[PDB]
RNA sequence: UAAAAAUGUUCUGGAAA
RNA sequence: UUCCCGGGCCUUGUACACACCGCCCGUCACGCCAUGGGAGCGGGCUCUACCCGAAGUCGCCGGGAGCCUACGGGCAGGCGCCGAGGGUAGGGCCCGUGACUGGGGCGAAGUCGUAACAAGGUAGCUGUACCGGAAGGUGCGGCUGGAUCACCU
RNA sequence: AGCUAGUUGGUGGGGUAAUGGCCCACCAAGGCGACGACGGGUAGCCGGUCUGAGAGGAUGGCCGGCCACAGGGGCACUGAGACACGGGCCCCACUCCUACGGGAGGCAGCAGUUAGGAAUCUUCCGCAAUGGGCGCAAGCCUGACGGAGCGACGCCGCUUGGAGGAAGAAGCCCUUCGGGGUGUAAACUCCUGAACCCGGGACGAAACCCCCGACGAGGGGACUGACGGUACCGGGGUAAUAGCGCCGGCCAACUCCGUGCCAGCAGCCGCGGUAAUACGGAGGGCGCGAGCGUUACCCGGAUUCACUGGGCGUAAAGGGCGUGUAGGCGGCCUGGGGCGUCCCAUGUGAAAGACCACGGCUCAACCGUGGGGGAGCGUGGGAUACGCUCAGGCUAGACGGUGGGAGAGGGUGGUGGAAUUCCCGGAGUAGCGGUGAAAUGCGCAGAUACCGGGAGGAACGCCGAUGGCGAAGGCAGCCACCUGGUCCACCCGUGACGCUGAGGCGCGAAAGCGUGGGGAGCAAACCGGAUUAGAUACCCGGGUAGUCCACGCCCUAAACGAUGCGCGCUAGGUCUCUGGGUCUCCUGGGGGCCGAAGCUAACGCGUUAAGCGCGCCGCCUGGGGAGUACGGCCGCAAGGC
């Protein structure tokens, strides 16, 4: 563009967009489950992923993803919502933190059980 | 109707060299004396002179270049390699004598016009003067 | 440049290498 | 040696490369998500007009009617302008909703055909126009990002 | 996209500390806006802070400056100052008392509660210090402030031990069952001694005040410590916490078992379907450590909005084309001005922060002292190359003159022949037509084929193209009139009059629309016949709109060179149209092909640039959604922008 024509019209910024609204700018938010179901992935996969559609505090009903293997969510459960989408679920944008509210830990996760709301167990 | 006169200049000059002509003509102006002058001093080109062409006064660049090469392609080297019109009148540029650019490190010369006239970097810059930044070369 | 010539459908999802 | 089957060499087109037993288009059926329209309803903000109009400052008056007086005055009082706020009516912008409805994205193995990619078996694409389950067909015009031999420059 | 009545100006008043339509009479019609008024959304602004090579981008919490507010809203009083946070009046909402007529309050002060939220602290101690108000002073008040508390929330420092110690215990893990690994790790032996224990124990505090001297200068004296019996020093003194992430690639780190597209992992590519360094555990390893990961947001990487620092022939991207408004840009010589620009001096640029040097807490973090930058902007002085401006001059750009040229450029009116169809008249008879093959269809009510005549409509064969004209769309028999563009020669005139161009205006194939006319051929739709599994197609026979004209609309396209306009510069070869020549060939304008240099991802482009430059405009910013919706403007509609 010549550089009258910036003078005139000038450069346009880039202007993000969420991946991850319904937080409303919080890294975290709370909600309850008003179903706890299970579908099936994408396309390459194969599987039962345990998803649940939590009302969210923000006004906001979404679905979000429930971490690790078995968990004990049901309908009603009140969950900590948090950013993270998982490509083969679509539409499902966050996941569920485990370990907080009515989410219980991974009975029995021995590695990164930080990741998944686990104490350290006592040596046998 | 040349929008550019200094511009046209620098780019009779640059394709000129680019098919290693020995000179070059180029419709004469006493600003764009100054601009050979200091190129002919500097180096650049083996010097310049008033002719006349058909009724009109045009200017004469005497181009210069090295030696001829080895290996496939013997056209010698430019020695005025880079030629470029810093300010153009779509967007005039002037600098202070601290803001003077340094072109090439050194092995290059800028030229500006001035209240003190049409000098290099080095000389400006000698000079505490600043202005408007005709063109650098290398 | 000018330029004729064929009645007849379709082959599940991943992965080869 | 035209044709059918398999195969050599060159060339041509290709959206194929799991390499035509390839690729792939649209409707229909099911699920999810977001979105437009929709009798209209519920809000938020905001503009205009008019009605009632607190406190208060500022103008009258202060008299058939008080209190003070440093007796030219002053205060309390009464009238008015303005005026927060309500109120009635009608606009403007935005948001949320609404039976029903349009199309859209996405979703391991659904139904129908086969439009396109190789004169893809009617070269293709294209503006428009009419038509048809659907891809699409046809009309008019346009483009080459289409066209063997010969053959003309 | 238009906004405005106290609206814009004036005159005289009111008002104020003071200007002012701040307010009020009266008069005038103005004021504002694409340089974005008005309106809508969001937001306290700054020093600074984060990031960044920088230019930038993001941000505005703590500290410092300014503004604004004090439950919501209006108002005035007192006063140097407030239209006033812990003052007042009134209305409102809500909280509470009431003897029911009127009363009370406002934590966005400190601390604390509750609600909301992913989430953010003690109803602490002291006025000892600094600072404030009042007081002659003593001194009083001070939830400012100085401190302590709670929270790994952050940064800095410290510890969980040090030196020995096996061709190397056990256990666990692998294993080519020899052995390898954890691993000097442990044990064990010496050694130091975080904590804790006893003892001592601050700096911060010297002035107000008293005394000699004048209650001045100067000298002397006394009181005063919240933190705290804390820091810190001395002596004594126990081996005294370790976790979190990760190990398919990017990215440092691999093996066994379990699992079998399950369970699960996943930042991106992707792992898992019975030998999984990718899931889960284990052994092992790598990274970091009182932390380690996760999510969220900002900068970076992203030259991925490109000023620095990008692009548009085919990748996303040249507007369908003209004409032109605002705007941007501007040939050669000379002089005045000195606005831009540049230079010197000077004022400003608070502090803190940042940077640098040196110090103080044992270091560091923190912190002090000093030092150096700095654009901007004000002022005075100066320069004049370039830009600008004024003036004079120039002819190389551009325009005009005169004499010529080519052309399907445009508009209007005429008019010519070939052919198709229908009609009339001849003549003649059994089929014609159509296809891959046929059938529908036409025909013995006389078709097809043939001759003559007539009517009517549409398009113009050969010439004819590697052609020409036009800004594009587009233009083709011939003739006349009306009219545009354009090229050459002579170099005659003017004297920069130029280039581009957001809007605006005009033009704009085909189809389509309106009124009227016209209708031969062709032919969407439609009807038959075939074909086929079907056949709303392709092939065949019919056939309406339409195709044609007038006037008015519509405004799209593969409106294409998928290549905006103008100017200068950078080998040639060859064919061709059109003009001039000292017509071997040269020179100007145009159309093609091949190709120097250069350019391009490549294909290709290459004096008809996609090369090298300058000016101006338009446009692009991953693919869908979608040229869709909503809104607006246009249109008769279809639809268009």
């Amino acid at each position: 563009p010549t550089i009258n024509q910036l003078v005139r019209k000038g450069r346009e910024k880039v202007r993000k967009k969420s991946k991850v609204p319904a937080l409303k700018g919080a890294p975290f938010r709370r909600g309850v489950c008003t179903v706890v179901r299970t579908v099936t992935p994408k396309k390459p996969n194969s599987a039962l992923r345990k998803v649940a559609k939590v009302r969210l505090t923000s006004g906001y009903e979404v679905t979000a993803y429930i971490p690790g293997e078995g968990h004990n969510l049901q309908e009603h459960s009140v969950v900590l919502i948090r950013g993270g989408r998982v490509k083969d679920l679509p539409g499902v944008r966050y996941h569920i933190v485990r370990g907080v509210y009515d989410a219980a830990g991974v009975k029995d996760r021995k590695k990164s059980r930080s990741k998944y709301g686990t104490k350290k167990p006592k040596e046998a | 109707m040349l929008t550019d006169p200094i511009a046209d200049m620098l780019t009779r000059i640059r394709n000129a060299t680019r098919v290693y002509k020995e000179s070059t003509d180029v419709p004469a102006s006493r600003f764009k004396e100054e601009i050979l002058r200091i190129l002919a001093r500097e180096g650049f080109i083996k010097g310049y002179e008033r002719v006349d062409v058909d009724g009109k006064p045009y200017l004469r660049v005497y181009l210069k270049y090295g030696p001829r090469r080895q290996g496939p392609d013997p056209r010698p080297e430019q020695v005025i390699h880079h030629i470029r019109r810093i300010s153009k009148p779509g967007r005039r540029v002037y600098v202070g004598v601290k803001e003077i650019p340094r072109v090439r490190r050194g092995l290059g010369i800028a030229i500006l016009s001035t209240s003190k006239g049409v000098l290099t970097d080095r000389e400006a810059r000698k000079l505490g003067v600043g202005g408007e930044l005709i063109c650098e070369v290398w």
